[PDB]
């Protein structure tokens, strides 16, 4: 129990080491203000692979 | 029925210099009549356009008026029956109004006027006499060499123009150093021999580097250049005004920092450092330690390492002039990178190999040390980086 | 001539400038460290000539 | 000597021979052979042909 309680407090670090990772991968979309990519859209894009 | 034909490419290319603001003049000694019908055929004249005021012999160039034959050749397209003086006279009119004019010819005729121009352009099957009276020569007699050679020509100065800003910013930076410390009681925080190595070296490679930014794409959709356009101007200048201010004290504090705040080797955190001269001469005043403690090469070390890493930066922030890094990405010119690597590489080895700390008159640093230089020279680019935000929004752009 | 020309430069001419007073002020220093003082004079001398 | 040093850009003359010779190069490729270096960027500046 010790051990797979310790996997989940380490998995929680790694989720979110990777979660932070992928919005580096994309800090671009900073620079193309066209409709196509408005908060609402983007942000649920993050939320789906969160 | 026979002529003699425009070669196949010369529409096409005086079509591209005209979108680039080019205007192209015929000069020939050939018939009027024949010069005309060319011009329409390769475009310099439209198919039914009234040239009466726009192709002159040279004998009717020469009875204008002193007056109207300067404002002809702003005007005029086309001259014919011409001698080898009406050419060169033709360009010198264009350069009084300090134009850069260009000539392009193949005869010995043309030497006069090829001498004249700022570039003179020979043809590659052309005299001798025209190519050694040149500036260059178009191998293949193709006219959109021009072009391209313009285009390259406006992309090389673009790029110049970048480490020219950069080199000479650094020398701001320096002398603000040179002059604090000056007036600042300071000891020597820098000396002559650590920034011919920094202006010739560790700038060097970058500066290089800079020369080989990528090129716009509308670089020759925009028109020439004026010849007057100062380097540095405007907010340019009171920008790289702040910036050299920046490395100045970021440099002589560094330096004063490791006298102070260290934990090698404390001084009068009462900025009594500033007599240190008056150490040999009177020990017992306020001393209470080696005099040769201001003559340490720990110090300056700390000063050439933020100066090192500020250019490095100042180096990014050169790829564009108003654009952040974020919208133009420091790996947007691989060979910029490269550069920078080898200059700290560099930095590390005229540290550590012994035989040139020595020299130098430096010694390597700790982490520790290194964590505080990256804490003075990194904010140089988010400090330039804002002001860059100025310009394109609360300026023009 | 050719070589006089390299030389009529401004800033040229005042780091030649420089490189003399470098040199005079190298023949007083101390002795411990005279073999990397004339560093200076010879380094700005070999870029002119360069 | 210190402040003309540091004032004064020592290597800004070989940067600029290095990017022109290196622009040539490349220009010959483009079949344009440049006979005089600082032509380059007055050519990019030229506005009358
Ligand atoms: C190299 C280093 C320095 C510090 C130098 O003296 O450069 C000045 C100078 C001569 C000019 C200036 C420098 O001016 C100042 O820094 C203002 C005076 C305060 C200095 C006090 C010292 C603590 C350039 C360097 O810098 C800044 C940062 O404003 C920009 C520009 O130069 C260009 O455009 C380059 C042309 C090859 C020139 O105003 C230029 O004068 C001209 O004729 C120009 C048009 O050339
Ligand atoms: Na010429």
């Amino acid at each position: 129990q010790q051990k797979l309680d310790e996997f989940g407090e380490q998995l929680s670090k790694v989720i979110s080491l990777i979660c932070v990772a992928v919005w580096l991968i994309n800090i671009g979309h900073f620079n193309d203000p066209v409709h196509g990519g408005s908060w609402i859209r983007g942000a649920i894009y993050y939320f789906k692979i969160a | 029925g026979m002529l003699d034909p425009p070669r196949k490419e010369v529409m096409g290319s005086i079509q591209l210099c005209r979108d680039a603001g080019i205007r192209v003049i015929m000069i020939t000694g050939d018939n009027k009549g024949t010069a005309i019908a060319i011009c329409r055929r390769i475009g310099i004249f439209g198919e039914n356009e009234e040239v009466a005021d726009r192709a002159y012999t040279g004998r009717e160039f020469d009875d204008l008026p002193l007056a109207e034959q300067r404002e002809a050749c702003r005007r005029a397209c086309c001259f014919a029956r011409v001698e080898p003086s009406h050419k060169s006279k033709i360009v010198e009119y264009l350069q009084s109004y300090d134009e850069i004019t260009a000539m392009t010819g193949d005869g010995v005729n043309d030497a006069p006027a090829l001498k004249k121009a700022e570039i003179g352009i020979a043809m590659g099957s052309g005299t001798a006499v025209a190519k050694t009276a040149s500036e260059m020569v178009l191998a293949d007699d193709n006219f959109s060499t021009i072009v391209a050679a313009v285009e390259e020509g406006r992309a090389i100065y673009n790029n110049m123009k970048q480490f020219i800003r950069y080199l000479i910013s650094s020398n701001v930076g320096e002398v603000v150093c040179i002059f604090l410390t000056a007036a600042l009681g300071l000891p020597e925080a820098l000396i002559p021999v650590q920034l011919l190595w920094v202006n010739l070296v560790t700038d060097g490679l970058p500066a290089t580097a800079l020369g080989f930014n990528p090129p716009d794409l509308d670089i020759m959709d925009r028109p020439p250049r004026s010849p007057k356009e100062p380097l540095i101007s405007g907010w340019l200048f009171f920008r790289y005004m702040a910036i050299g201010g920046y490395v100045g004290a970021a440099t002589v504090g560094a330096a004063a920092w490791w006298f102070m705040y260290a934990e090698d080797g404390p001084g009068v955190t009462y900025h009594q450092l500033t007599h240190f001269m008056q150490c040999t001469e009177d020990h017992p005043h306020f001393e209470g330690l080696d005099c040769e403690i201001f003559e340490a090469p720990e110090p300056m070390t700390m000063a050439l390492s933020v100066l090192v890493t500020i250019e490095m930066c100042n180096a990014l922030n050169s790829l564009s002039e108003n654009q952040s890094l974020m919208r133009m990405p420091p790996w947007v010119n691989i060979w910029l990178l490269g550069s920078i690597c080898l200059s700290m590489s560099l930095h590390f080895l005229i540290l550590y190999v012994d035989p040139l700390p020595m020299i130098f008159k430096l010694k390597a640093l700790d982490l520790t040390q290194w964590l505080m230089v990256l804490k003075i020279s990194l904010p140089v680019i988010g400090l330039d980086e804002i002001l860059k935000f100025i310009a394109r929004n609360y300026l023009e752009g | 001539e050719l070589v006089i020309e390299q030389f009529e430069d401004l800033l040229v001419r005042i780091l030649l400038l420089a490189a003399c007073i470098s040199f005079v002020l190298a023949w007083f220093e101390e002795g411990e460290e005279t073999i990397t003082a004339f560093v200076e004079p010879f380094v700005i001398l070999l870029i002119l000539i360069a | 000597v210190a402040l003309a040093v540091a004032a004064i850009p020592e290597g800004l003359p070989a940067v600029i021979t290095t990017c022109l010779a290196l622009g040539t190069r490349r220009m010959a490729k483009k079949n344009a052979i440049v006979r005089s270096l600082p032509s380059v960027e007055t050519l990019g500046c030229t506005s009358v042909i």
